[PDB]
């Protein structure tokens, strides 16, 4: 069984990995296609124990990755696209 | 289908010009147009993509800018080694399409002819034909006027010329043209002569050989 | 290094059939798209269509869909380019290129071609050449003359690769016979006549013919 | 720079680390208040690359943590609670 | 283990006030709420209310809202309850009990008690007792009398603990002096008369009188 | 406020004995009912919770059930320590309450009670009053008499009782009296008597000392 203490600590606004839907980052990339269609984020997610606060970031970052991009019947290959992590998460006022 | 036109089709132009090639579309294609630099006998290279990013590894004297249906590439400083044709090509809709190209030459000072010739080799007379071969080494400009006489009669129709491409280092041409009889009525004659009509020469030079000398 | 190796040209009789191919090197073939171009000679660029490497399908310039196929064997990072029905008008230099890798957004250029491989359709049949001496007598020039072959291309070097400076082969040209004839020249120190050796390395790979003329004065 | 190989394995359906909410899964415990208010659970995550397929679990099981419940003038006390995990996911069509 | 230990009990005048603790140990405090019951002599229980030990939030029942009041002292895991305007009604044993670990659901019924302290309210004065033998002489019997205290409660062990056996405490009589007033008891092998020491070891918290007492053949 | 009734209000029942206990509530408590044993001078302590879970370390002999307004708890055979007091409490609307409690009696056979009478102490004494102590030990059923007598005068209105809660092990009880007498009434007799009845004494039982003996 999980104790308390850890349930809590583990579930507490923090950043964690969050799978991002691409297309969702960039909605105007309407025409292509991604591989993968979604990449592993740092993200602030979590829980504040208080119907007042909420689990915002308060310092961002960005990540590069090689995603591979598809226009059918244009084109297909992959290259750079970069993506925005969190890397500081806090409880604040809603 | 997308038209690309190029402009000028061609353009002489001395080392250290600022060259300018045009490439207009058919219809808007916003900034999705590449050039190419392509020599003689080698496959195209790209120079610049999405209208002005220079390629990695690319001279930065080569620059392209427009936007819409009007592009242009520039060569501020054209070296010797520019002589190419260019081609624009869109990617604003499939089928892809190229502009016709740009044959760019280098102007340089005029030079004269270094005329040779040469005889029937025996062993090819012994075929039944012989081919005389007059060379007019390294020159410019291009154009250039090679006139057969046998025997003092001065030849017209069996002949044929080849040039070489401009020269990368110096920008000259070199250029061959050929006589072709029947062995049967060359051994029939005896002096054989090519005259060199060259802007660079003061003088139509001429060049000729004894039958069996 | 990336590096696109194409073979399977050559002659073809009109209404016959071509496999070529493109053999990709130096990356992940899969990871970008494969097109494929086409260069009469003495003509413009022709865009024939591409292949996507990750999927396998393949996108052709509509003139091209009835009579070509593009296919890939991902196992030899090969992509293939069947050819049917060919004419005439067929005939040129074609190409394969890759497509780049991109930042932040894409663009279809393309970045790394292969060296393209010549495919002539024609129904005439291939013949060697005969090459003769065009020997001299400050400086000499002296040459060979590659005599009525089919199709093109021959190549020339001289003393096997050694003598590069002062040469200059020139354009075939048709001759009324149908067949091709050029000249490779090149110019040495007068005073070398009697010393140096001059042969040209001609060489002919569609009748597999690889001359070597001894050229001296005579 | 993540290498495509990453990126794409990284995100490729599977089973990760979610917060999830505990009025969720107990959308009957309207009238409690549980610290924390969401739990680290194993949940089908990721992409399939596939506009048709979709990744969902094909093996479950159930994990049992320490959960504060409190009851507003009631009682408020620590104790166990039971959560659905997920430990195999798979792409499926829609 | 888990315990609460409470204190601050005793006499107290009506009108007074009082402040009551419970100390807890082997558990988080924090983690389970704290109980507060009440038990008239000789009377039922009676539930006063109870702390969330995590926010700090009271909960009273009705009648109790207005006189007490409970807090804590996380830092020292200890509730409160503090009583105002004291009457002769108030006089009970006060016991705090913490809610237990629920399994699945919550079930409010208390699982750990604090021993319980007297609160008695009256103007009468605290007085110690004084401790007399109640010398022996099969079985023979022996103890000490605890004589005129207020208020309750007065403890009673033999031997410091070792001897529980045949022991009998008697409930305390209010005399007609309005003192209290008890015996304790004995019973033990007479052959052990001449041998073994006994000692009553009498504690009446509330005066601060503890006193050990031999008690001998006379 | 909810009310919880209890009955019966005491019983007593034999070693072996099943007992049931009720509880009446005032209105639907769904199963929110708990039940406790509180054994004489300690806190409750919990034997059953949600009608019918026994509490771990609860003896599986005791057992609960019902449901809405009545509810029941069962010890199946009562052990000579199941003397205690029972209690129901709901947890379905605060405030929490209880039932007034069921007083469980072990009954047993007769024992006769074992008497010893004790002279004040002489430390006593030294302040100006006497106290004489009877102890009735260990017997059953309850009723027992004590009559004092000094040198043979009825002593009447100057003595109190106690009575022990009833052993847990062998289920018997104990008495205590005292009598309270100045120090120089004290000093004025010899024979300082209590004299016992009970059911389990044929005939009454005497103990008695001579003041200084």
């Amino acid at each position: 069984v999980v104790k308390f203490m850890d349930v809590y600590q583990r579930s507490y606004c923090h950043p964690i990995e969050t799978l991002v839907d691409i297309f969702q980052e960039y909605p105007d990339e309407i025409e292509y296609i991604f591989k993968p269609s979604c990449v592993p984020l740092m993200r602030c997610g979590g829980c504040c124990n208080d119907e007042g606060l909420e689990c915002v970031p308060t310092e961002e970052s960005n990540i590069t990755m090689q995603i591979m991009r598809i226009k059918p019947h244009q084109g297909q290959h992959i290259g750079e696209m970069s993506f925005l992590q969190h890397n500081k998460c806090e409880c604040r006022p809603k | 289908d997308i038209q690309l036109t190029q402009s000028p089709s061609s353009l002489s132009a001395s080392v250290g010009d600022r060259v300018t090639i045009t490439c207009s579309a058919s219809q808007d294609i916003s900034n999705y147009l590449n050039w190419y630099q392509q020599k003689p006998g080698k496959a195209p290279k790209v120079l610049i993509y999405f209208t002005s990013s220079l390629h990695s590894g690319v001279p930065s004297r080569f620059s392209g800018s427009g936007s819409g249906t009007d592009f242009t590439l520039t060569i501020s400083s054209l070296q010797p080694e520019d002589f190419a044709t260019y081609y624009c090509q869109q990617y604003s809709t499939v089928p892809w399409t190229f502009g016709q190209g740009t044959k760019v030459e280098i102007k340089r000072t005029v030079a004269a002819p270094s005329v040779f010739i040469f005889p029937p080799s025996d062993e090819q007379l012994k075929s039944g034909t012989a081919s005389v071969v007059c060379l007019l080494n390294n020159f410019y400009p291009r154009e250039a006027k090679v006139q057969w006489k046998v025997d003092n009669a001065l030849q017209s129709g069996n002949s044929q010329e080849s040039v070489t491409e401009q020269d990368s280092k110096d920008s000259t041409y070199s250029l061959s043209s050929t006589l072709t009889l029947s062995k049967a009525d060359y051994e029939k004659h005896k002096v054989y002569a090519c005259e060199v009509t060259h802007q660079g020469l003061s003088s139509p030079v001429t060049k000729s050989f004894n039958r069996g000398e | 290094e990336v590096q696109l190796v194409e073979s399977g040209g050559g002659l073809v009789q009109p209404g016959g059939s071509l496999r070529l191919s493109c053999a990709a090197s130096g990356y992940d073939f899969t990871h970008y798209g494969m097109n494929w171009v086409r260069q009469a000679p003495g003509k413009g660029l022709e865009w024939v269509g591409w292949i996507n490497t990750y999927t396998g399908e393949p996108t052709y310039a509509a003139d091209f869909k009835r009579r070509f196929t593009f296919s890939l064997d991902t196992s030899k990072s090969t992509a293939y380019l069947q050819m049917n029905s060919l004419r005439a008008e067929d005939t040129a230099v074609y190409y394969c290129a890759k497509y780049p890798y991109y930042y932040g957004t894409s663009h279809w250029y393309f970045d790394v071609w292969g060296q393209g491989t010549l495919v002539t359709v024609s129904s005439a049949s291939t013949k060697g050449p005969s090459v003769f001496p065009l020997a001299p007598s400050g400086t000499a020039a002296l040459g060979c003359l590659v005599k009525d072959y089919f199709p093109e291309p021959v190549t020339v070097s001289w003393n096997s690769g050694a003598l590069t400076s002062g040469v200059h082969t020139f354009p075939a040209v048709l001759q009324s016979s149908g067949l091709y004839s050029l000249s490779s020249v090149v110019t040495v120190p007068s005073s070398s006549l009697g010393t140096q050796t001059y042969i040209c390395n001609v060489n002919h790979k569609p009748s597999n013919t690889k001359v070597d003329k001894k050229v001296e004065p005579k």
